[PDB]
């Protein structure tokens, strides 16, 4: 709602920027078979479609909303073009909303930075990131809550174009675990999943979890 | 404080008491009433020697005519009111306005601005000046209030016009509109005046008439 | 339009004529296909007007993905057929006509048939909407059998269609039968 | 806190309301009078210009009558209120209003500004009467923010209390037929007095100049 | 309109923060979801308590409690009423338990956003049944609806809070359940949706009947 | 589509047809005339079938929410009025029979949206041939088991001597502590 | 079809028969064409029984908005006029106003297809049925009638209106409207 | 906005008589022959495209309107005065008189934000041209010969110092350039100026090819 | 600031709403409400030139129904107005009279929209609700600007409150129309007068007759 800042800049958008960096880490990376997406966390990764799946941070209550909001969208687009929708047209379609909120309004911005990755078949597997400002970035990797550039950077510092998910997702959890801890993601709450296709198969009871949970044979 | 939608804790209204400290700064009008005429004239200030000065009265209806001396913005938009007013009337009725329903409405719609919050009060309060039979002056305060008059000066100094009305009955020498209109350009001291009554409806012997008519105060 | 629906002990069939011609049955078009899948337990076959069973089918695409989205259960058949009825009975004049066939495991068997307003049949064997129905109930009536073997069943199903077909001139050709189990679906083109 | 039509006050006074009373505690008295045979309404303005006319008093039917006290422009409108309020009542129940539910129905009308934080609660008192010989005469004064309550006689305005001492004399009030308003005259050491009767027909009217000489000439 | 709550420089939303303070400073109520049940309860002179109750019957199935302000519960769980039965008309069925907590999580979610409004006051409770199975979603203030085994929302419950886990040591039987419930509250009011999908208040004459 | 239903000496019996017809051939050999509006009132529409399934749903709803909104019984008459007035804003008959504070009350609801309170009552095709026999043997105040075997017998009679009218019979005593259905009377 | 009033030497009686006959068949029999908008007043009613019953229960509440909003009884006529206006605005009904007014003591209006006469030291007849009598009551009128002696009137014009009217009913239903207090009047037949 | 000050003037539009100071000169001069319109083309800076942007306008095709202060709000202004004063002779030929051109545009001047401009409206309707100043408070006036811009500070008194009605039209352009040139640092030339005129008989707009001004200097 | 408007404070607790309660306990209009054994009594002060008779916080919004009410006046006439309609609705729709707890989701509800919605002002008025339940035993509700369907056996409300509760228990040890109506009317006494029942007609609300005041006042 609020004005441009002296210096240029905006107060209330700093200050949902500022509530979802406070929020539980999620994280995103793209392989071949498709973007797999990590949790700190109650499930706080969500599908739009078959195709597109969105992960989450920050006021989370009102990122329902967006949730809501996109699913509406993607169906709507299925509505009117008889395809289901690109992920990118579909980060248009949200950050759209969100830039229709912090301009004009009197509302208060959304408090939600989220990822959503999905595969158009156009372009191949897509990730992205969203803020309240209303601005989106594709990515490879990325590491949005708290510890952002902590857990990023050591992708970043570690990281290639390609992997298998079997290799990929622990190369996740070297950042997502030693974090937090070494262990205590896969000894706690934890949430990664992914597109082969359609669905996040991994499951943190599933024994393909059990890998996850043995990563640490293989890091120690 | 600081908003018209409310009061003081004296009981006042700020908002629509700055009209008036508006109004002062707009140039004398003065009206006079001879029982079967009305003549009101005006004062046209001049911004450089260059400018040709602007006119405070206007002509609603063939007897009705007006002096807005405030804001002119204001003014002109009641003029298109008042004037879509009594065309609405005579459209529906294939009759004159009445004058008196006439001050009424306009005064409805002062009211309906400065009760709003949202809406400013207007800086301006008209003159009216006409008959639909028999003479008549109306004056309204920036407020619903609106007052019948036998004789009404407003606008600057318009004090020495209000302390002379005193030495004179409106129609101490109503008789003639000569004598009228030289009680009116007294009373008030190119400047403007206008004439309605009787016969002739609503006039402005502005013409080079009138000019010969300026110099009978000294003459 | 002509569409079918036998159930069987551990199946379901549907089935229909694939023409859909226009004004005076000029056959414009023979691979028109008006069953769909709502789910892998769920189906529609549309008919009557093809415009309206295009739009249905397309606001049911929306409606049903966008619930099991929204509510992560496949939806129930029970939903679809009785949410279906209120979909049509919003406006007759939406569809000029359409005569919907809902299909499918809920593993209880479930075949109900709409009228055009929304008008509903709950069914606990087949039902026959199409321009060619009163061919349809006629041969089924008394064809049909309670329980059978999915091909015993396909045969049955399939000599309701290959009567039914050569007495309407509407009828079309082909037949896409569609006899399904639980886990398990065959389509069919007969001729 | 003073500062909201709509917010209490910590102690739950709404001040921005009670500033109207001393809005109306300072504008012209208007006291309205009952006799045993009538009723009389009266008002003291106290606002060359005009002084011939400036009515407060108004009707909203010829029988039901209506006077106030407070800012003009507020209470005309509120009057216009009545008479489309009253005709409205004609138009469903071919019937006259009973002057109950249109005071009821002004008490709403009044009591809906207070609840809106833009909207300025009217700043006018306003009696409202009638006086039937089986409708017997009765005085409703409205304050602003509702509780309008019925009166044998109330004295509304700038000094009514100093008046009530006068009023107080209500058994001689009601003593009068239609010498009242003699007593009046020198009771309150521009005015309008009026009428609701038997002699008036009970019909609101003006009181006749010719009738108020003997009130004038009586002392 | 004007969003009354907005963003902290911490980032925080205050308002909600204030809504959350309100709703610890209210009144308790339990939930307890045994293996084959859910149970509700809560601490509940001229007054004739016999027509308030916590407890409200949103379907045959849901039944709810608040904490926080009752007139804001009157008015949730009337639109939430109303959408038990918006949708049973929009479709055939009874609603899923966590569809109608979904859709109470929005309604609470835009007076947290949309202008002109004081976010509701009060936290919820809404044991249900469903064909997946009995069921317990606590409502936050916040729109975070949440599932739980078991909860609390009212004053003191911050000891209080870790009560609740015993039942499910080898109590997941209802009768045995019931102990938990009570004796972790220790007027008062339960509300349970058993085997059978039905739920019913038990009566005081039957909290006596527990009460041996 | 006859449905007849009455009054008995503490419980009004309801009693309908059970079979759709597209005009010229049936189109189900079975249908739902007997919707349970509440426990201790049903009602039994007759016309479009599209038109009752939705009056009787938004009425059914309408109803139950009301309930839960409210400590009373949805006591019978309730019903009447909201129906009625859903008509009344523009095809589809209805007789319905509950039981309350009030008597076992049945009503009968016209197209147009009249109502009327009945001791017996008929709609649909069948109604003239059911006049005919209802009219003939009832008595107010029966023993519940005639209700149970006059309603059966007059609904026989509007289904054989209609062509419009058909199939197997349900029958239901609506006591005002109890509904007491059967899907198939015959 | 039949309604009638004459006021006796005091009070109105009203009276009507039911039949409510239904497409040239009797439906709804011993039905009640006479109506308690209020216990002052009553409100015959005959034409379309639907647009009717609305009405009725319409100006129910209008009578007592307006008869709590003053705590007086509101008189007849004014029940009178918003049935006017209110009819005014397609709808049709054809109906008749008695009662009881402290301001006027026993009047009878009339209203017609749209706009509303009274008849005060008269009678008001309506329906297909009305034309037979009003010939005959309009005879043997006279303004002195006490209730024993009009009751009279009112039962034997019912009873030829309905004799060779059709749409006329059979048990018939009457109101004393006394200008005392309580009223009351039971259903009667004969032929 | 509205609120009125205690001094009595509105607040809101006297704050906002200082966007004309911002203004670039122009200097409007009615004749008996015509409406002269200089106004500064010096406002250039060095790479925009030469010349290519106009100050003076042309709200109908014998109306050319020089504007003050912000250059947005004054294409506004322009935007609806266009489109109205055109709408104005929509079957009926007769293009709005200047008088009432310009009135509309001040009675929508008066009552978002107050606009930050004044106007200069010029030109033949009745059987002489017609200079109309449009304050950004909606008062309106008819001068005789006027300048806008924060340079008609003091330029406006020469005006004073020699504006005469009995010109040539050709007689009122040198007076302008006069004035106008006066006020400018760069000597002036077609660079300096974009003068346009509306003639007593011609009646219509038009903005002078350079080389006639290059040809007066 | 947070007191300016209905909005929470930093502890959590609304204050607005307390400041309304303020209005409500310094309007200095005590009323006893009890239930009687098959019966109801609902009691209140009766609190110049004014009219008693007039005078009255007890007021019907249908036959069945009758509602004290206490606080601001312009709000009580309002709530009342209000209440009139919510029953004309609920009989136009479903054909039942308001069981009195059904009234009081109308009233209570309506009287809470104000709460949240932080524009109009939070109702500053209170009081009980008594009548016939279709269900044989009498409801006495009460409701409060913070809302409130309530429910009792026994209600006091105005300046004096909870202060009653332990005096009205005493006669709540001891609690026909003898028998209840003397507990009322000396709970006025405990801590003229206007007495109202809804056991006249044992259905029909109606305030008890003025010549059978005194009886119990002196017995
Ligand atoms: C009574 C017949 S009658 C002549 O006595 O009034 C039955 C009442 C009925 C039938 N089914 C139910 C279910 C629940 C309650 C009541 C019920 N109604 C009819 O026989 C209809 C005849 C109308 C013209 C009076 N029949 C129908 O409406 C058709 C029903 C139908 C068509 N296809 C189906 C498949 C499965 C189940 C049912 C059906 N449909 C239509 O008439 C089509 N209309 C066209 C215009 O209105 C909406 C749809």
């Amino acid at each position: 709602t609020t004005t441009f800042s002296p210096e240029g800049r905006l107060y209330q958008v700093e200050y949902a920027l500022e509530a979802i960096n406070n929020a539980s880490i999620t994280i995103g990376l793209i392989t071949k078979d498709g973007v797999i997406l990590g949790a700190d966390k109650y499930e706080k990764i969500y599908k739009i479609d078959k195709h597109i799946f969105c992960g989450v941070a920050g006021l989370n209550a009102d990122a329902n909303i967006l949730i809501n909001q996109s699913r509406l969208y993607a169906q709507r687009y299925l509505y009117n073009y008889n395809e289901v929708q690109p992920v990118s047209q579909l980060v248009v379609q949200i950050c759209d909303i969100k830039q229709s909120y912090t301009q004009y309004g009197g509302l208060r911005p959304y408090g939600v930075s989220f990822l959503i990755g999905g595969y158009d078949t156009k372009d191949g597997y897509q990730l992205y990131h969203t803020d309240p400002s209303g601005n989106y970035s594709g990515w490879f990797a990325t590491a949005i809550g708290t510890n952002n550039l902590t857990a990023s950077s050591v992708l970043k510092q570690e990281w290639k174009n390609d992997m298998t998910l079997e290799e990929g997702l622990l190369l996740a959890l070297k950042t997502l675990a030693k974090s937090t801890d070494t262990e205590i993601p896969k000894s706690e709450k934890i949430e990664l999943a992914y597109l082969t296709n359609k669905d996040g198969e991994v499951y943190q009871k599933y024994l393909t979890e059990k890998e996850i949970e043995e990563l640490i044979k293989l890091y120690t | 404080d600081t908003d018209n939608i409310i009061y003081s804790p004296e009981g006042r209204l700020y908002q629509v008491e700055y009209a008036s400290e508006a109004i002062k700064q707009g140039t004398c009008a003065v009206a006079i009433k001879s029982k079967d005429y009305v003549v009101v004239s005006g004062l046209k200030k001049c911004i450089s020697k260059l400018s040709f000065p602007q006119e405070k009265i206007f002509k609603i209806d063939d007897y009705i005519g007006i002096s807005m001396s405030g804001i002119t913005s204001d003014a002109k938009v009641l003029t298109k009111f008042m004037q879509n007013e009594c065309l609405s009337h005579k459209f529906l009725y294939n009759e004159n306005i009445n004058i008196e329903s006439l001050v009424r409405s306009v005064a409805d719609k002062y009211q309906k601005n400065t009760q709003k919050s949202s809406k400013r009060a207007f800086g301006v309060g008209l003159m009216i000046a006409a008959y639909h039979n028999e003479p008549c002056i109306f004056e309204t305060r920036p407020n619903g209030s609106y007052f019948e008059y036998d004789a009404l000066s407003f606008g600057a100094r318009s004090h020495a016009s209000k302390t002379y009305l005193e030495k004179n009955l409106h129609l101490f020498e109503e008789c003639s509109l000569e004598e009228l209109i030289l009680h009116c350009l007294k009373a008030l001291k190119n400047t403007a005046l206008a004439v309605v009554g009787k016969n002739h409806p609503w006039q402005e012997i502005s013409s080079l008439q009138l000019e010969e008519y300026l110099s009978k105060v000294k003459m | 339009g002509c569409v079918l629906g036998m159930s069987g002990s551990n199946c379901v069939a549907i089935a229909c004529d694939l023409r859909l011609g226009a004004n005076t049955f000029t056959t414009v078009s023979t691979k028109f296909s008006k069953i769909f899948k709502m789910n892998n337990n769920v189906y529609v076959g549309l008919s009557g007007l093809a415009t309206d069973i295009q739009t249905l089918y397309e606001i049911l695409r929306y409606r049903v993905n966008l619930y099991e989205v929204r509510q992560d259960a496949e939806m129930d058949v029970e939903c679809f057929a009785n949410m279906l009825s209120s979909i049509l009975y919003s406006n007759r004049f939406s569809p000029y006509f359409v005569n919907p066939i809902v299909v499918g495991f809920k593993y209880e068997p479930y075949l109900t048939a709409y009228d055009l307003i929304g008008a509903k049949c709950e069914t606990r064997d087949f039902v026959v909407n199409g321009v060619t129905s009163e061919q349809l109930f006629g041969m089924c009536e008394s064809l049909y059998v309670k329980d059978q073997d999915e091909n015993g069943l396909f045969e049955t199903i399939s000599q309701c269609l290959l009567s039914a077909l050569d007495r309407d001139c509407i009828s079309g050709w082909g037949a896409e039968v569609l006899v399904l189990t639980p886990e398990k679906i065959i389509k069919k083109k007969l001729k | 806190y003073d500062l909201s039509v709509s917010t209490f006050s910590p102690d739950g006074r709404l001040y921005q309301v009670e500033y109207i009373y001393k809005s109306i505690n300072n504008n012209n008295t208007a006291l309205c009078l009952e006799c045993k045979d009538g009723i009389i309404c009266c008002c003291i303005n106290s606002n060359m210009i005009k002084k011939n006319s400036y009515n407060r008093i108004y009707h909203v039917n010829n029988n039901i009558i209506i006077t106030y006290s407070g800012f003009d422009g507020d209470a005309r409108n509120i009057i216009d209120r009545a008479r489309s309020e009253a005709n409205t009542y004609y138009y469903n129940f071919h019937t006259n209003i009973p002057l109950h539910i249109l005071v009821n129905r002004i008490s709403l009308y009044i009591h809906a500004y207070t609840l809106y934080w833009h909207m300025r609660p009217f700043a006018a008192s306003i009696i409202i009467s009638s006086f039937n010989e089986k409708d017997k005469g009765d005085i409703y004064c409205i304050e602003p923010n509702g509780a309008c309550y019925k009166y044998s006689g109330i004295v509304i305005g700038k000094n009514k209390e100093m008046f009530k001492t006068e009023i107080e004399k209500k058994d001689y009030k009601d003593i009068n037929v239609r010498d009242a308003i003699e007593d009046i005259y020198k009771f309150i050491l521009l005015v309008n007095f009026s009428w609701i009767c038997k002699e008036s027909s009970y019909e609101f009217q003006n009181i006749h100049e010719e009738i108020l000489t003997p009130a004038l000439n009586k002392a | 309109s004007f969003s009354l709550t907005t963003f902290s420089p911490t980032g925080k939303l205050v308002q909600i923060e204030y809504a959350l303070n309100r709703v610890s400073s209210s009144s308790p109520a339990l939930g307890i979801r045994a293996k084959n049940g859910v149970i509700i309860a809560t601490e509940k002179e001229l007054i004739e308590e016999n027509s308030i109750f916590k407890i409200q019957q949103i379907s045959e199935h849901i039944g709810i409690v608040y904490a926080g302000m009752p007139g804001d519960f009157r008015v949730l769980l009337k639109r939430a009423r109303k959408e038990a039965i918006r949708y049973s008309l929009q479709y055939g069925s009874e609603i899923l338990v966590k569809e109608l907590v979904k859709i109470i999580a929005s309604i609470v979610q835009e007076f947290t956003q949309t202008g002109g409004v004081r976010p509701f006051g009060l936290s919820l409770l809404i044991c249900g049944v469903d064909v997946y199975g009995y069921h317990l979603y606590q409502i936050d203030p916040s729109g975070c609806y949440f599932n739980w085994m078991a909860t609390c929302v009212g004053k003191d419950y911050q000891n209080n809070m870790s009560f609740l886990e015993k039942r499910y040591n080898k109590d997941i039987e209802i009768e045995d359940a019931i102990h938990t419930a009570i004796l972790t509250l220790k007027n008062i009011e339960i509300g349970v949706a058993y085997d059978n999908k039905p739920f019913k208040i038990l009566t005081q004459n039957e909290i006596k009947d527990y009460l041996i | 589509t006859t449905i007849c239903g009455l009054v008995c000496q503490n419980a009004v019996i309801l009693g309908a047809d059970t079979r759709a017809t597209e005009g010229p051939i049936v189109a189900d050999k079975n249908c739902s005339k007997l919707h349970y509006i509440s426990k201790n009132i049903w009602c039994a529409g007759a016309g479009v079938a599209g038109d009752l399934e939705h009056t009787t749903l938004w009425l059914q709803h309408n109803v139950e929410l009301h309930r839960l909104n409210t400590n009373t019984q949805p006591r019978v008459s309730m019903c009447v009025s909201r129906l009625t007035q859903e008509l009344f804003k523009y095809v589809c008959a209805i007789v319905l029979g509950g039981v309350d504070v009030n008597g076992p009350q049945l009503y009968g609801i016209h197209p147009h949206g009249s109502s009327c309170l009945l001791p017996f009552t008929a709609l649909g095709s069948g109604s003239l041939n059911a006049m005919a026999v209802l009219e003939a043997k009832y008595r107010d105040n029966m023993t519940i088991e005639e209700g149970k075997n006059l309603v059966c017998e007059a609904i026989c009679a509007g289904i054989f001597n209609d062509l419009g009218s058909g199939g197997n019979v349900d029958i239901c005593v609506i006591t005002k502590d109890s509904y007491q259905h059967i899907r198939p009377y015959k | 079809t039949t309604i009638i009033g004459i006021i006796y030497d005091n009070g109105v009686m009203l009276a009507c028969d039911s039949r409510t006959s239904s497409g040239t068949f009797i439906s709804n029999k011993c039905s009640r064409k006479i109506n308690r908008i209020n216990e002052n007043l009553y409100v015959c009613r005959s034409g379309a029984s639907a647009h009717s019953q609305k009405i009725i229960e319409i100006i129910k509440h209008y009578c007592v908005s307006m008869k709590n909003e003053n705590r007086k009884k509101g008189r007849f006529h004014e029940g009178e006029t918003i049935y006017d206006e209110t009819t005014y605005d397609f709808l049709s009904c054809a109906l008749i106003f008695g009662g009881y007014d402290k301001i006027k003591k026993q009047q009878l209006y009339a209203v017609n297809l749209n706009g509303s006469i009274i008849e005060k030291h008269d009678f008001a007849v309506s329906g297909s049925g009305s034309i037979y009598i009003q010939s005959y009551l309009q005879d043997k009128y006279k303004k002195f009638m006490t209730k024993k002696e009009c009751f009279n009137l009112i039962l034997n014009c019912v009873k030829y209106a309905m004799h060779n009217d059709n749409s006329s009913g059979g048990l018939i239903r009457i109101v004393n409207i006394t200008k005392s207090f309580v009223e009351e009047f039971t259903v009667v037949n004969t032929q | 906005v509205n609120t009125f000050s205690p001094e009595g003037r509105l607040f809101q539009v006297e704050y906002a008589l200082g966007a004309i100071k911002l203004g670039s000169t122009a200097v409007g001069i009615c004749v008996n022959d015509g409406v002269i319109l200089a106004s500064e083309r010096r406002i250039s800076s060095t790479l925009i495209e030469k010349d290519s942007v106009e100050k003076l306008l042309s709200i109908d095709d014998h109306i050319g309107c020089a504007m003050s202060g912000l250059m947005a709000d004054a294409r506004t202004l322009i935007d609806y005065a266009r489109v109205e004063c055109n709408h104005y002779k929509f079957i009926y030929n007769e293009n709005i008189n200047i008088k009432s051109c310009v009135e509309l545009i001040s009675e929508l001047a008066l009552d978002s934000r107050p606009f930050g401009v004044a106007l200069l409206i010029g030109g033949v309707d009745k059987n002489g041209p017609c200079l109309w100043y449009t304050e950004p408070s909606g008062t309106n006036t008819r001068f005789s010969a006027a300048s806008i811009g924060s340079a008609q500070e003091g330029a406006e008194l020469l005006l004073q110092e020699n504006y005469k009605k009995d010109m040539t039209f050709e007689q009122a352009e040198i007076l302008a350039l006069t004035v106008l040139r006066q006020v400018m640092e760069d000597k002036l030339s077609t660079s300096n100026v974009e003068i346009c005129a509306i003639k007593k008989s011609d009646q219509t707009f038009y903005k002078y090819n350079t080389d006639d001004i290059s040809r007066i200097i | 600031y947070d007191r300016h408007l209905t909005i929470f404070s930093p502890d959590g607790n609304l204050y607005q709403i307390e400041y309304a309660i303020k209005a409500v306990k310094n309007t200095n209009i005590t009323s006893v409400g009890v239930k009687g054994e098959n019966c109801a009594v609902i009691i209140s002060q009766k609190k110049k030139l004014l009219d008693y008779n007039n005078i009255t916080n007890i007021y019907n919004i249908t036959d069945e129904i009758g509602c004290s009410m206490v606080g601001m006046p312009g709000d009580c006439l309002s709530m009342v107005y209000k209440a009139r309609s919510e029953a004309s609705e609920f009989l136009y729709s479903n054909g039942y009279n308001v069981n009195a707890e059904t009234l009081c989701r109308n009233i209570c509800d309506k009287i809470q929209v104000y709460t949240q919605h932080a524009y109009m002002r939070l109702h500053a008025c209170s009081g009980m609700i008594i009548g016939i339940d279709e269900n044989n035993k009498p409801e006495l509700f009460k409701f409060d600007p913070s809302g409130f369907c309530a429910g009792y056996r026994a209600c006091v409300i105005g300046n004096k409150e909870q202060e009653s509760i332990s005096v009205l228990e005493r006669l709540l040890e001891k609690r026909d129309i003898r028998n209840t109506t003397i507990l009322a009317i000396e709970a006025l006494q405990t801590i003229e007068i206007e007495v109202a029942i809804v056991s006249t007609k044992n259905r029909n609300f109606t305030q008890i007759s003025e010549k059978e005041i005194d009886n119990y006042l002196t017995y």
